[PDB]
């Protein structure tokens, strides 16, 4: 009996023994565990007293924001001082045409103005300094361009986005015998139009170039006539949206008539060449021109749903445009 | 049959002890854990347990199981006083005390042995309260 | 009644956490300003504050009601030191976190992984004592 | 699309009109020292100089503008600026849509401080609450 009893003594004494080990574990846990959650709270307490804290240097930066700087409104002020450089990188303007400025803090007003001039300055240099001479030259041609068309020729705004450039006409297809009698003037432009003669109005494809001392009508080697620039007064064109102008020219032929399929483009550079860009007419109702001599003419322009020039048997010349 | 206050305590240590967390337990295990939630169990009944569930050699036991094995136990377990009692047929004069001596004889001898580790630790913890021996009235209420 | 010391430290962070000024706190926050003085309580600790303090539902609580709370729980960084090192099995104060890890989320104060995932970025094998350093 | 426009004709001819009236010569490092004085600054010849080379493009003058202000903003002396307002608001928010209420943000100067006092302070929540208050809004005021 004694082996089966001494068995129950020894069987409680591990349990206890355990369960004391197993408690001490537990509560030398919870104590870690819970003890922390009061390491952790006790931080989310301490930045919620720096937050308070901020928000009231702030506010007392801002009640004495009239003061020289100190430890108070330094906060607030440098505040002022930030978001109004920040604000502004992401307002900035476009580009030369935005007047557009942001309204500054009060204080800033000065230094907003300061930056507001020095970033215009900046942009002015930035862009005349970087502009390709290639794309000068362009810019430039089309700027003429505008001044001389823009309102008042109903094509104009369509020729805009199509650029400008050198030669219309070929490498090979100016003829050398031309080109030698030509002399030792270069070509600066040429262009294919077509001419309407005096009497007739009839068609005559020829070919339009631009010399530095002169313009030349060339018909296919026998350069049919030479228009000096001091020979030439102005040119007159239609308002409508039409493609034809008129030469106006001083016993040798005068004026003539022609038509390029490039218009905007041949007329104005015509006009630089020639410095006679303040001297084109753009009539509404009718052009006159010196005509083959002897034999005043006068060109009727209409609107349409084509494009066609013809002649009426009242002797004028009678074009039909378009109309987009 | 079964409370719920019981199992929510139980699954609180064998998940401490299931340090892989499949939802089992090694055999050898098993005795450290039903102690640590406070019985007092045999290696006689552990084996005769894990013996029977563990019928298959896995090593390994589960929770639902588990509170069956607690449940069983739980329905019988010894009284202080008959703990009080056992000590006593070990005290062959009725003095109420025991040499640590004859404790440390007892305990390494006869039953499911205890090692010197063991016995130290129990006397230690039945312990001598001065230079003395083990008065057994005192621990064995001590123990519950 | 302690000296006017402590009450001053105990106004300013029991209203550091009232909402509006009234002078009353959400229960949630009770155990967050006790932290915010030095002390450790439990959800146990608390819980039987919280009861015994109100059972009116209102969830809050005034500084009167405070303040005597305060005076009965009136340990150092040693009683720390000896809930951590009893989990080391070196002796050397050294834990690691895969054993640390485990017991938390299964023990008497379960965490969720987000309370424990901040114990595994904390430090480092981990340190028993390097974590005190920072504990307290 | 990407082609020329007559906005451009416009932009072109207009910022060589400007460049005319400007001078042909470049920005000034002396011009620069005169706008950060502006914003209570003061710093000496060498940091002015120092400045101007870390902001550099291709061109004449050409500055990077954008940048430029971004530089400034650090010379400060709060960097946390913006950052540390954005916050703190937001640990006095329960919904994180930006707002906050007025007892609480009244709270938050008149106890736990000095008793700070509002003028036009108290003014401003007035206004800037539809019921609450939003501290973007509040901000952007009182910075004004």
């Amino acid at each position: 009996r004694r082996q089966s009893l001494a068995t129950k003594i020894q069987a409680a004494w591990r349990g206890f023994h355990w369960r004391q080990k197993f408690l001490r574990v537990k509560r030398s846990a919870i104590c870690i565990q819970s003890w922390w959650r009061g390491t952790l709270g006790r931080r989310k307490a301490a930045k919620r007293k720096w937050a308070a804290q901020t928000i009231r240097r702030l506010i007392r930066g801002f009640i004495l924001r009239h003061s020289p700087r100190c430890p108070e409104n330094a906060f607030f002020l440098d505040h002022v001082r930030a978001s109004f450089l920040l604000n502004l990188r992401r307002q900035l303007p476009r580009n030369v045409l935005d007047t557009s400025w942001p309204t500054p803090p009060p204080a800033l007003r000065e230094a907003s103005e300061l930056l507001r001039e020095l970033c215009m300055k900046n942009m002015v240099w930035k862009y005349c300094r970087s502009i390709s001479p290639e794309w000068k030259q362009q810019l430039q041609q089309k700027a003429v361009a505008s001044e001389i068309f823009k309102g008042k020729k109903d094509n104009y705004p369509q020729s805009v986005p199509r650029l400008f450039i050198s030669t219309r006409l070929g490498t090979e297809e100016i003829s050398p015998r031309v080109l030698q009698s030509l002399g030792s003037e270069p070509i600066q432009y040429a262009v294919p139009v077509v001419k309407y003669d005096r009497k007739g109005y009839k068609p005559r494809p020829r070919q339009l170039l631009l010399t530095p001392s002169a313009v030349v009508i060339v018909e296919d080697a026998k350069v049919k006539q030479r228009i000096d620039y001091a020979n030439l007064t102005g040119i007159s064109v239609s308002s409508l949206s039409d493609s034809l102008f008129v030469l106006h020219v001083q016993k040798q032929k005068g004026d003539v008539v022609l038509q390029s399929d490039h218009v905007i483009e041949t007329l104005t550079k015509t006009a630089l060449s020639a410095d006679r860009v303040n001297n084109i007419n753009i009539n509404q109702g009718s052009i006159t021109f010196a005509g083959g001599p002897g034999r005043d003419g006068i060109i009727d322009f209409t609107s349409g749903s084509e494009l066609l020039i013809t002649k009426a048997k009242n002797g004028h010349l009678a074009v039909v445009a378009p109309r987009l | 049959q079964l409370t719920e206050e019981q199992i929510a305590e139980f699954k609180e240590a064998f998940s401490l002890f299931d340090k892989d967390g499949d939802g089992t337990i090694t055999t050898k295990e098993l005795g450290t854990v039903m102690r640590s939630l406070g019985q007092n169990p045999t290696e006689a009944e552990l084996q005769d347990m894990i013996n029977e569930v563990d019928a298959d050699g896995n090593g390994t036991i589960d929770f639902p199981e588990f509170l069956t094995m607690m449940a069983r136990k739980m329905k019988d377990t010894d009284s202080e006083e008959e703990i009080r009692e056992a000590f006593r047929v070990f005290d062959k004069d009725g003095n109420g005390y025991i040499s640590a001596a004859e404790l440390r004889h007892v305990m390494t001898n006869l039953g499911e042995k205890l090692t010197d580790e063991e016995v130290d630790e129990m006397i230690r913890e039945a312990d001598i309260d001065g230079d003395g021996q083990v008065n057994y009235e005192e621990f064995v209420q001590m123990m519950t």
